[PDB]
């Protein structure tokens, strides 16, 4: 029943997945705001080089630096990290192989771009490796720098492979320190310190991808958090009236009667039009409920977010953060 | 605001290719399939190149299979034309491309290569490049008077026109032969790749470069793109009644205009036309009085008011597009009270498209 069991409050790494266009970026930002409230410090991470955080906050492209992007309720802070895969590869070459010289030569000929494109496993190793670094980082007092890390993650069709450390490591050079680090990544990912959240719309393909992704991840023994149902709409109709209206039956007499009380008399062509509008609404809610029912089989907590009327802006992220907090997200 | 006449464009056999463009999730696949179906009903021999039809729609067309080739869609005997359909098989189209240029013997090695199978075939822009290549295969076989082209989904509508060329230039990079298949800079890059990447993977990558033996890929993408400039090509931009989809449509209209490419118009899909003339302010008040006084009539009034507000946002979105593009013909398609996933629903969609 609860959309956020208490165990989810002990999670340090939140991965926000879901089909393309379902709300990952928006929801990951709203989640970060929710977790930062009350003097906390949360990192919002993106891994695909798409600059979705900059686009969402309507600012120029962010550099490879953890920077304050938002103020949360009661002195909380949200930092942003748009991972630059090229700078991450040079950082890796320098730290684990002392190849900073070779790396800076490669950047000048586009060879870092080539290498990350032709070796997808190296890409995931650098990305998941950086994610782990922000999670386990400590201050001078041996306390975590961040209270939580929220990853605006790859979509449902790619999330299981992105988190497949064994498969990513498979096509990398044997021996060295990269294999010792990967053990730490696996431990972190397969623990009570991580949770994968799945954003969905009440549409056929986003729901099918949600179910399919949960099954791949459960098989991988990766921890599932919540299913977040985005852009909910009001039914505005009672269950019996709705079920009837989805069949074309609307009680005109009862509608004509209630319109008299409200001081409204409608012509026949406009009254008929008003009735088919409610039939069309009822048909949409019914179809959405049939789609939603497919998620009932999952013994997974579920959260519901409303539809923002106009373009999602800064104020909208705070409304969605507030909606999450009301459902017990903390 | 000029009305788009899809019916006249479909009925006119001087229009040989109809490309359905825009962002993903706007109704491109269903628009392409509905246009192709109506053209067959007008007497034309049509093939529709679909990318990603939903399971039910692909079954309604008889294309739920692994084939990468058109098949006849059985229609009512009254239908004077013919409808043929296919769903793009991205991997199989890459195989066909490899064999056409490398030959059947060399292709046995390339297709068996693990780097080709896991990396080369899934690179950024492959879906757009393979759609263009398949279009090129359909045109060369001169078997249909009309080809209706569906385009891959993307947040960026220009990826259809840009991603094949971009993927071509990446495939033709000097870095392929020099870094995998000596210098000071190339040597430093090569040493770093040997040190970081797996020996097995580098051997597979090098074997792919040697086996393929390709400015091959960019030249192919250029020649195939030139087919979109042939006389008889029409572009149809599809957009939902959403700000992101409309912005993407406008970027596409600008590009077609800059490149002097023929645009039929805009399909403004999933609209909510008003069926009752009652004002929003009136409906809100009428529902507000009923709350403080049955209860069905107030919800009915709330449905209407919510639909009217939705219609209001769609009108202002369209007027912004139309203001910026007064030359572009437009056709508003209402959101239908059923899924467009069977031949009957394609026909109802095509009735909306051709009015
Ligand atoms: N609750 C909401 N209400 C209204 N609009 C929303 C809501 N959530 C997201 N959107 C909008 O829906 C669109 C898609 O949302 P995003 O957050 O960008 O999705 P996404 O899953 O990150 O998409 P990709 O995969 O990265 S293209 C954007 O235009 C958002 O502003
Ligand atoms: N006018 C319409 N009314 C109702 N449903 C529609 C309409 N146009 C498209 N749809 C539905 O919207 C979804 C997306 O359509 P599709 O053509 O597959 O989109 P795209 O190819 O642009 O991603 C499908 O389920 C389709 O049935
Ligand atoms: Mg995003
Ligand atoms: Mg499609």
């Amino acid at each position: 029943s609860v959309g956020w069991p208490s165990r989810l409050s002990g999670v340090r790494l939140h991965l926000v997945t879901g089909k393309g266009g379902t709300g990952k970026s928006t929801i990951a930002a709203a989640l970060a705001l929710t977790l930062a409230a009350g003097g906390r410090k949360v990192l919002l991470v993106e891994v695909e080089g798409r600059q979705g955080i900059a686009q969402l906050f309507d600012v120029p492209p962010l550099p490879y630096q953890e920077l304050k992007i938002a103020t949360a309720e009661r002195g909380g802070q949200v930092n942003a990290l748009a991972i630059d895969i090229e700078a991450a590869f040079l950082e890796y070459l320098d730290m684990f192989y002392n190849l900073g010289i070779a790396g800076r030569a490669m950047r000048r000929i586009g060879a870092v771009e080539f290498a990350t494109t032709i070796a997808p496993g190296l890409r995931d190793v650098l990305l998941t490796g950086k994610i782990k670094e922000t999670v386990v980082r400590l201050d001078k007092n041996k306390l975590p720098v961040y209270d939580a890390i929220v990853v605006d993650a790859p979509p449902t069709g790619r999330i299981a492979r992105f988190l497949d450390v064994t498969k990513a490591v498979s096509d990398l050079a044997k021996g060295g320190p990269v294999h010792a680090q990967s053990e730490g990544v696996v431990k972190l990912l397969h623990s009570n310190q991580t949770a994968i959240h799945l954003v969905t719309l009440l549409e056929a393909l986003p729901v099918q991808e949600t179910l399919e992704a949960i099954e791949e991840l459960a098989q991988m023994e990766l921890p599932i958090g919540s299913v977040i149902v985005n852009r909910n709409i009001p039914a505005h109709l009672e269950p019996q009236d709705l079920a009837k209206a989805a069949e074309g039956e609307v009680d005109a007499d009862s509608v004509r009667a209630g319109l008299l009380t409200a001081g409204v008399k409608l012509p026949d062509a406009d009254f008929a039009g008003l009735l088919t509008e409610t039939i069309q609404h009822a048909t949409r809610i019914t179809a959405r409920a049939e789609i939603a029912q497919q998620l009932d089989a999952l013994q997974v907590p579920r959260l519901e977010l409303p539809t923002v009327s106009d373009g999602v802006d800064l104020g909208s992220l705070y409304e969605l953060s507030e909606s999450l907090a009301q459902q017990g997200v903390r | 605001p000029k009305t788009l006449d899809m019916g006249a464009i479909l009925a006119d056999t001087s229009n040989r290719v109809v490309v359905c463009c825009g962002a993903g999730g706007v109704g491109k696949t269903t628009t392409a399939a509905a246009l192709a179906l109506r053209a067959a009903e007008y007497g034309r021999t049509v093939v529709v190149l679909t990318i990603d039809p939903a399971k039910r729609l692909a079954q309604a067309l008889g294309i739920n299979d692994l084939g990468n080739t058109p098949q006849r869609v059985p229609l009512a005997p009254e239908v004077p034309g013919e409808l043929h359909a296919m769903m793009l098989d991205m991997r199989r189209t890459f195989d066909e491309m490899v064999m056409q240029y490398s030959g059947p013997e060399r292709a046995q090695s390339i297709l068996d290569n693990q780097f080709y199978q896991t990396v080369a075939t899934s690179l950024a822009g492959t879906q757009e490049y393979m759609a263009m290549e398949k279009l090129g295969q359909l045109l060369s076989q001169d078997r249909w008077d009309l080809i209706v082209v569906d385009t891959p989904p993307s947040r960026n509508a220009l990826d259809f026109l840009d991603a094949p060329k971009r993927l071509g230039s990446f495939m033709d990079s000097r870095l392929w032969r020099l870094l995998l298949a000596i210098t000071g800079v190339m040597g430093l890059a090569m040493k770093a790749l040997s040190t970081v990447l797996g020996s097995q993977m580098l051997a597979d990558a090098a074997a792919f470069v040697q086996s393929l033996d390709a400015g091959g890929f960019r030249e192919k993408a250029d020649r195939t793109y030139a087919l979109l400039k042939r006389r008889g090509t029409q572009f149809v931009v599809v957009s939902a009644a959403e700000p992101d989809a409309l912005r993407e449509a406008s970027f596409f209209v600008d590009r077609l205009s800059q490149e002097s490419m023929p645009l039929a118009g805009l399909v403004f899909n999933r609209t909510h036309p008003m069926l009752c003339a009652l004002p929003i302010e009136r409906a809100i008040d009428a529902a507000e009085t009923l709350d403080a006084e049955t209860s069905l009539a107030a919800a009915v009034l709330r449905i209407h008011a919510e639909r009217g507000q939705t219609a209001k946002r769609e009108i202002r979105l369209l007027s912004r597009f139309t203001g910026a593009n007064p030359t572009v013909p437009v056709v508003g398609v209402p959101s239908l009270p059923f899924d467009v996933s069977d031949l009957e629903a394609l026909r109802a969609l095509a009735d909306q498209l051709t009015t």
